[PDB]
């Protein structure tokens, strides 16, 4: 039910299907400005 | 004839007892409070180098302090102590004010407190008190479409301002720049032409007021010393987060708000205390000394003996950290540090020389080298080791002189139009980060100005 | 660590300067009261030769004196003294004497004397604080063979009656009939015309708060909140019976007994103040909200979201209204449920869309239609 989605803007944001206020934050690293880095690939890690 | 006077010392002037001459005019009221079966109040006030004792109660003076005498019984018992028949309650120049809060204060929890769940009568009580505190709540705080839309805003987020105590951290950080938003919408004009100027700067400040407080209250609670650095530095630094973005985005967005959605007279100007500005501080330094300790733990074995002598002294320096940073008590800690600071720095020399060989042993590679160098903050700040390992960072220096060279080759070489704006910007990126990364890490040396 | 503990000798002990040797562990909570922007109070009580400082009041004395130090700003000026930003007010710890004197006193007069001509609500707290202040004045002031009788007789059912808590609710329900009859029954034509009103109508306050009471505890005990709403539901219906069939069978009988059995001076007229009848409201609000949930958790297919969602949106809503509650600042829970009205709407919303097509769907057949 929980997934991130990004952006061209070098941004990447969290939310979930069910209960839509749970953590609606973004992901950003420590810079500033924008850096729109075009991210084209997200995966995950396969464990705990 | 005791206690009016000493008790007046007290609160009003020097903590101390009045000694005995009564001989002023003022006596006679007091001696009609004492012998007077009828006076069950004197109020006493300070004047300009003067005391006045009078039954009579007045609000006339704005901001002042007062206190009133009163007896339990009818007469003093001179025989009995003249302080265990007299009570005394304090008030501020406000005939509503004083009244709410002392009815709220004392009377609501008291009686709802101080009750036997079968003994009955008491519910006419407690609505008589509800009654009572609303009314003195009421009073207190005492087209259309303009004042509704203010309203509908307000509530939006006032909901947690008035609830902040069920929030946590994380929470917090969102509702910092959702409340922006909101309020900022607060001075648009198009709904109706007017707009409350001192209603706004009023609110904020309020909402900066509590808001900082609650954020310190939170933070207060963490117990930010104990050992699982791991939990200690990502709450702590949540706490920073909170306080830097709210003072940072408080203050620049109101300085704009002020010209863009309101064609004010202000612009560009600071409306708010900034506690939390302090407060970051605060955490930041306890998070240095924190982190310092955590360090020479990671590089134990260059400096074993000191760190034990020094976790000994660290714990009543440690005891010495208290929560709610009163700034004009915080000298306290500030001594702590100095002193903690003085005894750490042998094994500060002896972590130096562990960093000098601990960067040796990293290949000519300027990522991981730089990186060593800007992960161990803390460490480089030091002033043994900035001086130990100088020659290494000026060897990093060196190593991104060559970076920006190497850049300005690639520019040099420098529709199709949009991917070579994309490259130069990337380029502009690297370069930046490079001249950043150095001034912190070199500590501004003169090979860094080149 | 000046005016607090001058002011301690000043009320407590000697009425002079205390030495400064702050060495007490009450130190801390002193502290606490000044640096910390959040503690507006603290109290001090004087202990056998010590002093006690603690933020927390408590009431468990039976007739002591305290003081309380009341803040006037969000943190403390140490700067400057520690008698200008601070207030002070004594207390007597009795539930009786200490609002009798502390509001005739202090709050009557103050009021009367002390009061600004452009402010209202003024002559409502006068006439407030006057009736306060007297019911509390009351209260502090405060042949045998027919005698012995009556004792015996009311003291056997009251003791009977007292072992209330030992039964359940689904019990309970049938008590409040059965105790309504037999009191109005012995209190008839027996030895004598009429008992003295003192007991007639006191005993059945008891009992009718008593029955309040009771409920408010057992109802708590079914934890109305948790997964097992089966048994809730049970246990809660019979609180609400509780509640109503006492308050009922009052209203109407007491019409006729004290026409037919005692010639007792009041004649068609109630006695009882009904509080039961709020805490049995507050549990059928408390049922349909649950039961509403319920029918949405059929269709949770068709509402998944809302109904997940708004069950933790709903939860410290519902915090307004605990157990064992007492409607004496209701309009707190008002506010709740004015939310739970606008909040709960999108899940009626897709529900009401759902229902339309499954009972339009039913081709006329009357036998469906109803079910």
């Amino acid at each position: 039910n929980h997934f991130i989605i990004g952006t061209d803007m070098g941004l990447i944001s969290h939310g979930t299907r069910q209960d839509l206020r749970v953590a609606p934050k973004l992901f950003k690293p420590q810079q500033h400005g924008i850096r729109p880095v075009k991210v084209n690939v997200i995966d995950f890690s396969p464990f705990g | 004839k005791l206690f009016i006077f000493t008790t007046t010392q007290n609160y009003f002037g020097l903590m101390s007892e009045l000694w005995d001459q009564p001989l002023l005019c003022n006596c006679l009221e007091i001696n009609n409070f004492l012998d007077d079966g009828n006076q069950m109040l004197l109020r006493v006030q300070r004047s300009d180098a003067g005391i006045s004792f009078s039954n009579t109660i007045e609000f006339g003076d704005t901001k002042d302090k007062v206190l009133v005498f009163f007896k339990l019984r009818p007469e003093v018992i001179t025989d009995e102590n003249l302080h265990d028949n007299i009570l005394v309650s304090s008030m501020l120049e406000s005939p509503i004010s004083s009244l709410y809060q002392a009815v709220r204060q004392v009377f609501a929890p008291m009686l709802l407190k101080d009750q036997e769940w079968s003994r009955n009568f008491d519910p006419k009580l407690q609505n008589l008190l509800s009654e009572l505190e609303a009314g003195l709540g009421i009073v207190l705080r005492r087209s259309k479409e303009r004042a509704n839309y203010f309203k509908e805003l307000f509530e939006t987020i006032a909901r947690e301002f008035y609830n902040l105590d069920s929030l946590s951290l994380l929470e917090v950080v969102d509702l910092v720049e959702t409340t922006q938003d909101v309020v900022d919408d607060v001075w648009r004009q198009t709904e109706h032409d007017h707009y409350p100027e001192s209603r706004m700067l009023h609110l904020l400040d309020i909402i900066g007021g509590s808001f900082g407080r609650f954020v310190q209250k939170k933070l207060g609670t963490l117990n930010l010393w104990e050992d699982p650095y791991y939990l200690v530095k990502e709450s702590l630094k949540a706490g920073i987060s909170i306080c830097e973005q709210w003072v940072i985005v408080c203050n620049h967005l109101t300085g704009q708000v002020w010209q863009r959605y309101v064609p004010h007279p202000w612009k560009n100007e600071k409306y708010f205390p900034e506690t939390l500005d302090k407060l970051g501080k605060r955490l930041e330094e306890v998070l240095a000394i924190r982190t310092i300790h955590e360090k020479f733990l990671y590089f134990l074995p260059a400096s074993e003996e000191k760190i034990i002598c020094l976790t000994r002294v660290f714990e009543p320096f440690t005891g010495l950290n208290p929560v709610q940073y009163n700034p004009y008590t915080e000298p306290l800690w500030k001594a702590a540090v100095s002193q903690y600071e003085k005894i750490i720095a042998p094994a500060e020399q002896k972590i130096a020389g562990k960093l000098k060989n601990y960067i040796s042993e990293i290949q000519d590679s300027p990522q991981q080298l730089l990186q060593a160098f800007l992960k161990y903050k803390e460490l480089v700040k030091r002033p043994t080791i900035s001086k130990e390992l100088m020659l290494e960072r000026e060897t990093l220096l060196a190593r991104l002189v060559d970076s920006i060279k190497d850049f300005r080759l690639d520019f040099e070489n420098r529709s199709e139009v949009v991917n070579s704006i994309v490259w130069v910007r990337q380029l502009e990126l690297k370069v930046d980060d490079t001249i950043k990364i150095a001034e912190a890490l070199l500590s501004d040396l003169p090979g860094f100005r080149c | 660590k000046l005016f607090i503990f001058t002011t301690t000798q000043n009320y407590f002990g000697l009425m002079s300067e205390l030495w400064d040797q702050p060495l007490l562990c009450n130190c801390l909570e002193i502290n606490n009261f000044l640096d910390d922007g959040n503690q507006m109070l603290l109290r001090v009580q004087r202990s056998d030769a010590g002093i006690s400082f603690s933020n927390t009041i408590e009431f468990g004395d039976t007739k002591d004196k305290v003081l309380v130090f009341f803040k006037l700003r969000p943190e403390v000026i140490t700067d400057e003294n520690l008698h200008d930003n601070i207030l002070v007010s004594s207390m007597l710890e009795s539930p009786i004497s200490s609002l009798y004197q502390a509001v005739r006193q202090v709050f009557a007069p103050m009021l009367l004397k002390d009061q600004e001509w452009s402010r209202n609500f003024d002559p409502k707290l006068q006439n407030l604080l006057s009736e306060l202040e007297a019911g509390l004045g009351i209260v502090l002031r405060r042949s045998k063979e027919r005698a012995n009788y009556f004792k015996e007789l009311f003291e056997t059912i009251a003791r009977e009656f007292y072992n209330l808590d030992s039964l359940s609710l689904l019990e309970v329900v049938d008590l409040v009939e059965t105790t309504q009859d037999v009191v109005d029954d012995v209190w008839r034509q027996t030895e004598h015309d009429h008992y003295p009103e003192s007991r007639m109508l006191h005993l059945l306050d008891i009992i009718g708060g008593s029955f309040g009471r009771f409920v408010q505890k057992k109802l708590g005990t079914l934890n109305l909140w948790e997964d097992p709403y089966y048994l809730v539901k049970e246990s809660l219906k019979a609180g609400i019976s509780i509640c109503e069939q006492w308050v009922i069978v009052c209203n109407h009988l007491t019409g006729q007994v004290w026409q037919r059995y005692v010639p007792h001076p009041w004649k068609n007229e109630k006695y009882f103040p009904e509080t039961l009848d709020k805490l049995g409201k507050r549990l059928e609000e408390v049922l349909a909200i649950r039961t509403i949930h319920e029918k949405f958790l059929y269709f949770l297919p068709a509402s998944e979201e809302k109904i997940i969602c708004l069950t933790r949106v709903f939860e410290p809503f519902t915090g307004l209204n605990p157990v064992q509650y007492n409607p004496y600042t209701e309009p707190l829970w008002k506010a709740a449920v004015s939310q739970y009205e606008k909040i709960i709407a999108p899940a009626e919303q897709k529900i009401a869309g759902k229902l339309k097509n499954y009972i339009s769907e039913i081709q006329d057949s009357p036998q469906q239609l109803l079910q």
